[PDB]
RNA sequence: AAUAUUUGUUUAAUGAAAAGUAUUUUAUUAUUAUAUUGUAUAGUAUUAUUAUAGUGUAUAGUUUUUUAAAAAUAUAAAAAAUAAAGUAUGAAUUAAUAUCAAAAUUUUAAUAAAAAUUAAAAAAUUA
RNA sequence: UAUUUAAUUUUUAUAAUUAAUAAGAAAGAAGAAUAUAAUUUA
């Protein structure tokens, strides 16, 4: 019985840690879609002090 | 360097005070009842003890 | 940064409250007497290897502090600033000379 | 030795003389004679 | 004795405050930068008691400011 | 839209009391020896203060014998031959 | 090693000061968490030889984020304990610092020292914060109330708004302290500290919670007052 | 480091710094072949991230595994079909 | 082996096989048992070794035994409490008798003489004070007994208070009785507000500003007439101006200005109130506001020498973020010397206040910074709070 | 050329003209990054101005140079500009034959 | 230590410049023009004014 | 809130909040004296 | 002895019957069982280097280790890593001594810090 | 730890009339620390 208890206990914690993880990644990708959304109106390139022509060059990227 | 500190000798040598025989202070029946601290010149207003609960 | 100095601070402050409670004047107070004499003591085990031990003694002292009023006193000025403070403040827009404003003495006609 | 002449240094004033310029100068005099 | 308190030493020469005169502080400031903060023109190594200006100190290649009498609140 | 361990259990059919007991030490749920800190142990009432029971100040870390019986110790009627 | 992140810690002038740690590994780990934390909230109060080191590193992160490059990003991402902070860096700092090249962080030596040990405390901020998007009108003179609450705002500046994706993260991380198992963690921590004993740590019967619902409903109240 | 999904065994690779050390053995990531968040394991070690001064950058040498994986992909055989498009040093 | 006494407090080195002893952690020494074991005594409940038997008898006799009083007795006690009217008569009388015989200071030449202490005065004044409901500075009183003029005023105003209370009743006690179950300030109350104003006025000469400002509060507590109200409000403005309370100065300052319609033409009060309201604006650094105010004062009061002085001063003196940053006056230096943050203590790196208990700065509820316990809190087995890889 | 303080002296032009033939293959169309004191940041800001070429940098009006070095912020720009101004013509001459 | 030291031995240390320096010495200070607190020049307040203009 | 107030104080002719309220309550009290002298 | 020591900025000690001490205020079935009885931290004088062992199992990161130069010691590659002004805590060996005993020469019953002669040793701190 | 040597007592404008084989306002980082005595900086 304590064998089966020991395994049953380690199984479902593995289960809910995955629930944690999936929901986490979900929320973080939501976050990133929010950031991607907000960076557009503000006009944030997040490619630095340079204008678009700089990575257009593609020598520097 | 500006201050002046010279070491006190009472810290080097501190013999305990003479104990009483049969709890008799030899001069009780001679001297006055004035608190010794007073005549010594020892006095205070607040005595703040840090061994108190407060 | 010394511990003693902090202890003496607590003492100073309390005796200052007391000396103002007695009717004296804060600004003309000065330390008349500061001394310290040995107080009670506690003890502690220090266990040393191979079945040895010694007694660590935790010491404690009594402190005696007397504040006295001294009318003749004149205090050195601490309101002087380093040149740096002066012109940094100038560049900030602050006045380097603090504002005095004349205040009419309190009087009762009613 | 704690004396003044020995302790004080001229580092702060080096911009008054153009070390780089003179090094290149004697490199010119290095190739001119062919070393 | 009169109380042992030192008078103001802030404006005398100090060897550890003298180090900061020519030191570069651009990172210690944000809005308020001044040309050289610790350096007082004409006065020796920052200290106001030690003023040299409009005496004859011969300094061919460096600038020197003229003399205006200092106020009482800048010394002590 | 968070994790919320209770509604995480309700989805997995795990009996929410149990799921929580997965994530705190075995000491605080099931009858098993383990480190206890003397400040948890609780204190009788002083003149200034009230009494302090470790029941009140640590509801969650108190042992649950429902789980203890259903998990660790054996049933008698499972073994009976009579 | 002239590259503007990877650091050399000596006492010679070519190198930035080596603050006391266990092993150059441990040192690097410390540096990383100071940088992480300073990017998260703009100021870092820091003791010892760490402070100049922290300033220089900060300047290096801003320099990287200015470079605005994929290799730059990925190099910063190697270095930080927080991935999201890389994003906050490359989003924010380029607008912020576009007009200045040099010395982006301001170190300030504090007149108070740790009582723990004589070591001196420094206050390290990023410089001009009025161009900062999410740090705009903040006032660090004193701390906030409960440390999971959004920091103070200058009176004239009350009604400012911040990037949605940052306050999302912040509220997420905040919401685990309104839970009960945190309160249990709090009491039990008191107990633990007392056992190791650190003086002036109240008995866990006296420890009443950091967060209640009343304090909360007024906190949210003034939080939307600031919005 | 080399990482392969548990279920579909899809392979990919990236550097792991001193900060990500707890994630070296198991990663969670989005798998392109089976589309969802999955679990990746560490088969083989490749290279460092940082380096010490006056020392070569490329000698915590990647294993024979990772190099075999970079021969199989990105080799003469692997590149030969794609070159009719690009010959990657070219645009 | 065994280089010191066999007592288990003794100085030098011992051995366990020779001089065996059990393990005592902190055991009170040969004299005094001191601060440390006592700390244990007041928190843990006994000395930390657990050997010592807790003996609380003497403090039990001092606290619980003393307050024991049986219901039948304490039910009847409040029937025998002293009569307040008689109390005021007595306290006033002997307070006065004690002040009249306080010697006049001998004025020396070349050095200031120490004013003879008030030891004996503190006893009557303490009872007089709490009979009345107002607290008085000892300092201000001493300063009052220095100046001949002030000692005169104080003396006779006291005398009148005495007389009006003996022939009549105590008006604040009347107005207290009619309150829980509207008229102009009575004669005795006038006497009172006058003597309190005098003692506060002396309290300024000595340079305790906080105390003068505190005393005039209780002073206005007694004035129900408009003019006394104006004057006293103004005085509180000037006392809180020196004490560097600008909010209180800018409050009490404008009350005196509000009261101008119902106050007689013979009052300097409202003008003063204006002055204070203005100055309190000026020390908080807004000079437009200041000039506006003084402009209104010279609008209403035409020529006024005080408002003239402030007109000329503001005229002579001629950023929102930097306002009231400056320390301009000395009393906040004095208050800055206490209640300040020092190197090594009383800063945020030493002990911190939380809900009236002391914490180490390690665990500080307002700060999550480096070394704080809250950095190590973990995720508490629920959800992932942050995207941080390594720490948290 | 590189570490020169302030003005660019003629003895210093000489250094440049000398090191012109130290490198055998160069066309007036050569990419910017071969220049003295041309950094990554300096190059980038030049590129978004559509300038890839030593000729193009020797074509600058010098009030482009300053606001390139002040409002924009490439330091030591005047050094690369001056270096170009120097070198451009001998490149054309070695270009013809 | 081969021998017990007498009171003079103990006092000899306090003649030293080291001992004086460490223990008995007075600090120079002035009043912060912002804080009205006592202050040593070169150390500052965590405050928005003290950090900008450091006085 | 900065420009909010910069709008507020310039609607009031360069007054502040306290000067506005002070003026107001002053008027209400002078009109209380008016009610007084009209009633008495 | 203003000495040594201590110094709490980041955890896979998962598990734990054999410990024979530690006010659980009511720790607690909902049982399927019947009565009765009993569940959390003290081995080695310590909250020690850190226990012994029988269970059973593998992604709960299961969350107390000061510091702003250099010799020499210890590890590892004379380089590298660590440790020494420091705030606070505070032992142990030792102790016939005068504010100390430095240099040389001879003698004296055996080193002679004993004599006698000539002489020229400042204080503090560190190695 | 006593003696004994070696070093130090934290810029001394400067050193040698002889012995033996040398000392001006003061302590944080000596660096505002990534070798510029500010690389332009809000
Ligand atoms: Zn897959
Ligand atoms: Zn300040």
């Amino acid at each position: 019985k304590r064998i089966d208890t020991a395994k049953r206990m380690r199984r479902d914690r593995r289960r809910i840690e995955e629930l944690k993880t999936l929901e986490f990644w979900g929320w973080y990708m939501k976050l990133q879609r929010v950031r991607g959304r907000w960076c557009r109106e503000q006009g944030v390139s997040s490619r630095g002090v340079y204008g678009p022509a700089v990575d257009a060059a593609e020598l520097w990227g | 360097m500006y201050a002046r500190f010279r070491t006190r000798s009472k810290f080097y040598f501190r013999p305990a005070r003479p104990a009483l025989a049969y709890n008799v202070d030899p001069n009780v029946m001679r001297r006055p009842k004035v608190k010794r601290g007073l005549l010594k010149g020892t006095y205070s207003d607040e005595t703040v003890d840090l061994r108190d609960r407060e | 940064l010394r511990k003693g100095h902090q202890i003496v601070f607590r003492a100073l402050e309390m005796a200052q409250q007391g000396a103002e409670a007695k009717g004296l004047d804060k600004e003309h107070l000065r330390v008349a007497h500061i001394s310290c004499y040995p107080g009670p003591t506690d003890k502690q085990i220090d266990i040393r290897s191979k079945g040895y031990y010694a007694w660590k003694t935790k010491k404690s002292s009594h402190l005696v502090l007397t504040l006295a009023e001294d009318p003749e006193m004149v205090l050195p000025d601490r309101t002087c600033l380093p040149y740096s403070s002066l012109m940094s403040m100038k560049r900030a827009g602050l006045s380097a000379q603090p504002t005095v404003i004349d205040v009419p003495a309190i009087t009762a006609d009613g | 030795t704690n004396r003044h002449f020995f302790v004080a240094r001229a580092n702060a004033f080096f911009s008054r003389l153009p070390i780089a310029r003179v090094q290149r100068s004697l490199a010119m005099e290095a190739v001119r004679e062919g070393r | 004795t009169p109380v042992r308190d030192r008078k103001c030493t802030l404006q005398y020469y100090n060897p550890i405050r003298a180090r900061f005169v020519y030191r570069r502080d651009k990172p210690l400031f944000d809005k308020y930068h001044v040309t050289a903060r610790n350096l007082a023109p004409g006065f020796s190594r920052g200290a106001l008691k030690h003023d040299w200006r409009a005496l004859g100190v011969y300094t061919p290649d460096h600038p020197q400011v003229p003399y205006h009498p200092l106020q009482t609140w800048m010394l002590g | 839209g968070r994790f919320n361990m209770d509604e995480a259990a309700a989805a997995l059919q795990l009996n929410p009391a149990y799921a929580a007991a997965l994530y705190r030490p075995l000491n605080y749920t099931f009858h098993i020896r383990g480190q206890l800190y003397p400040a948890q142990k609780g204190r009788p009432s002083r003149p200034g203060s009230l009494a302090a029971s470790q029941g009140r100040m640590f509801p969650l870390y108190q042992r649950n014998d429902r789980l203890d019986k259903e998990l660790f110790r054996l049933n008698s009627r499972g073994l009976t031959t009579e | 090693t002239t590259e503007p992140l990877m650091a050399d810690y000596g006492w010679t002038r070519g190198k930035l000061p080596k603050f006391r740690a266990r092993s150059p590994f441990h040192r690097q780990q410390i540096a990383r968490r100071m940088v992480t934390e300073m990017i998260r909230k703009d100021y870092c109060i820091v003791g010892g030889a760490r402070a100049p080191a922290l300033r220089i590193l900060a300047d290096h992160v801003v320099e990287l984020a200015k470079a605005g490059d994929t290799d730059s990003r990925q190099q910063l991402a190697y270095f930080l304990h927080d991935p999201l902070m890389v994003d906050k860096a490359f989003d924010e700092y380029p607008r912020r610092f576009k007009d200045m090249n040099a010395k982006y962080a301001m170190m300030t030596r504090l007149k108070s020292r740790r009582r723990t040990d004589a070591v001196a405390m420094y206050f390290v901020e990023y410089k001009n914060r009025d161009m900062s998007d999410n740090h705009k009108g903040e006032d660090y003179s004193a701390g906030p109330e409960r440390f999971f609450l959004p920091p103070r705002i200058v009176e004239t500046e009350k009604g400012i708004q911040r990037p949605p994706h940052m306050q999302m993260a912040f509220d997420r991380w905040a919401s685990k302290f309104k839970t009960e198992e945190f309160h249990h963690w709090w009491r039990l921590r008191h107990a633990k500290l007392r056992y190791w004993g650190v003086r002036n740590v109240p008995h866990p019967s006296d420890v009443d919670p950091l967060w209640t619902e009343k304090e909360e409903e007024e906190w949210h109240n003034e939080m939307l007052a600031n919005t | 480091a080399l990482f392969s999904c548990f279920r579909c065994g899809y392979m990919y690779e990236f550097a792991v710094s001193n900060s990500y050390c707890r994630k070296l053995t198991l990663r969670n990531d989005h798998c392109p072949r089976c589309d969802q968040l999955t679990l990746f394991r560490f088969m083989s070690v490749s290279g460092m991230v940082g380096n010490m001064p006056f020392k070569p950058i490329g000698v915590p040498g990647p294993s024979y595994a990772t190099l075999w994986w970079r021969k199989t992909r990105e080799g003469k055989e692997a590149s030969a079909p794609l070159d009719a498009v690009c010959k990657s040093d070219r645009w | 082996y065994q280089r010191g006494g066999w007592s288990p407090g003794s100085k030098h080195q011992k051995h366990m096989t020779l001089n065996p002893t059990l393990y005592l952690y902190r055991f009170p020494g040969p004299h005094g048992p001191g601060p440390y074991t006592m700390k244990y005594w007041w928190t843990l409940g006994c000395f930390p070794t657990g050997m010592e038997v807790p003996f609380r008898l003497h403090e039990f006799l001092s606290t619980y035994q003393q307050e024991h009083v049986p219901v039948e007795v304490e039910e009847w006690l409040r029937c025998y409490i002293k009569d307040p009217l008689s109390e005021l008569v007595n306290a006033s009388n002997d307070f006065f008798k004690a002040v009249e015989v306080y010697p006049e200071v001998e004025s020396a030449r070349g050095y200031k003489t120490l004013q003879p202490s008030i030891a004996p005065l503190l006893v009557p004044m303490k009872k007089f004070e709490e009979q009345l409901g107002v607290k008085i500075s000892p300092v201000g009183l001493r300063s009052v007994l220095s100046n001949p003029v002030l000692k005169d005023r104080f003396l006779d105003d006291l005398f009148d208070y005495k007389s009006y209370v003996e022939k009549g009743g105590s008006t604040p006690h009347r107005r207290l009785a009619r309150s829980r179950f509207a008229e102009t300030t009575a004669d005795d109350e006038r006497s009172l507000i006058l003597l309190l104003t005098t003692i506060s006025e002396g309290c300024i000469n000595a340079g305790n500003y906080s105390d003068a400002a505190s005393v005039l509060a209780d002073a206005l507590m007694f004035c129900h007439d408009p003019d006394s109200q104006a004057t006293t409000h103004a005085n509180i403005s000037f006392a809180s101006l020196l004490n560097a309370d600008f909010k209180g100065a800018e409050y009490n300052g404008r009350e005196a200005a509000l009261l101008q319609p119902q106050v007689k033409p013979t009052s300097t009060a409202c003008a003063r109130g204006y002055v204070g309201w203005a100055a309190a604006a000026a020390y908080q650094d807004d000079f437009e506001k200041a000039e506006a105010i003084v402009k209104d004062g010279l609008t209403l009061y035409v020529g006024n020498e005080h408002l003239e002085k402030l007109a000329n001063k503001l005229q002579a003196l001629r950023p929102r973020s930097l306002r009231e940053s400056r320390s301009h006056l000395p009393s906040q230096q004095s208050r800055g010397l206490l209640s300040g943050s020092g190197k090594g203590f009383s800063n945020e790196f030493d002990w911190v206040e939380f809900k009236n208990k002391l914490y180490p700065s390690k665990m500080d509820p307002r700060n999550n910074e480096m070394g704080s316990v809250f950095r190590r809190v973990g995720d508490l087995g629920s959800f992932i709070s942050t995207s941080r890889s390594m720490e948290r | 050329g590189i570490a020169t303080g302030g003005r660019v002296t003629n003895e210093d032009r000489r250094w440049w003209l000398v090191h012109l033939e130290c490198a055998p293959d160069i066309t007036p169309g050569t990419f910017i990054a071969w220049l003295d004191c041309c950094g990554t940041h300096t190059c980038k800001k030049l590129i978004e101005r559509n300038i890839w070429t030593i000729e193009q940098v020797a074509a600058l009006d010098s009030d482009q140079v300053d606001e390139l070095k002040y409002r924009e912020g490439c330091l030591k720009m005047d050094v690369v500009w001056e270096h170009a101004r120097t070198i451009i013509t001998p490149l054309r001459q070695r270009e013809v034959t | 230590p081969k021998r017990k030291k007498n009171p003079m031995q103990l006092r000899r240390k306090v003649y030293g410049l080291h001992f004086k320096e460490k223990y008995l010495k007075m600090e120079e200070w002035y009043y912060c023009p912002l804080c009205a607190e006592p202050k040593k020049p070169g150390e500052w307040c965590r405050r928005e004014d003290c950090r900008q203009i450091k006085p | 809130r900065g420009d909010a107030d910069r709008n507020f104080r310039e609607a009031f002719h360069g007054m502040s909040l306290d000067q506005v309220l002070f003026r107001e309550r002053l008027r209400q009290r002078r009109m209380q004296k008016q009610m007084e002298e009209k009633a008495k």
